[PDB]
């Protein structure tokens, strides 16, 4: 919500949606840039849901956002409408 | 990743 500490990934929320929400909230957060970096380096992976949190830990600290996106693509999904 | 990475991704 009005705090970056309140942003956590939905149980089935696409990782890409969560990161976007996290980003939007962090931009509004009143803190130094170095602190915002610290928040991204810890809170983002920490508040991801259990399934993505596991994939992220595996990729390591050197992973890029694009690599994280690709790795969590489909977790909680596929999210397609049930084609009757 | 850092906040700057987020900025470059979505940003500017």
């Amino acid at each position: 919500p009005t705090s970056i500490l309140d942003i956590r990934q939905g149980p089935k929320e696409p990782f890409r949606d969560y990161v976007d929400r996290f980003y939007k909230t962090l931009r509004a957060e009143q803190a130094s840039q170095e602190v915002k970096n610290w928040m991204t380096e810890t809170l983002l992976v920490q508040n991801a849901n259990p399934d993505c949190k596991t994939i992220l830990k595996a990729l390591g600290p050197g992973a890029t956002l694009e690599e994280m996106m690709t790795a969590c693509q489909g977790v909680g999904g596929p999210g397609h409408k049930a084609r009757v | 990743i850092t906040f700057e990475d987020l900025l470059d991704y979505y940003g500017p």
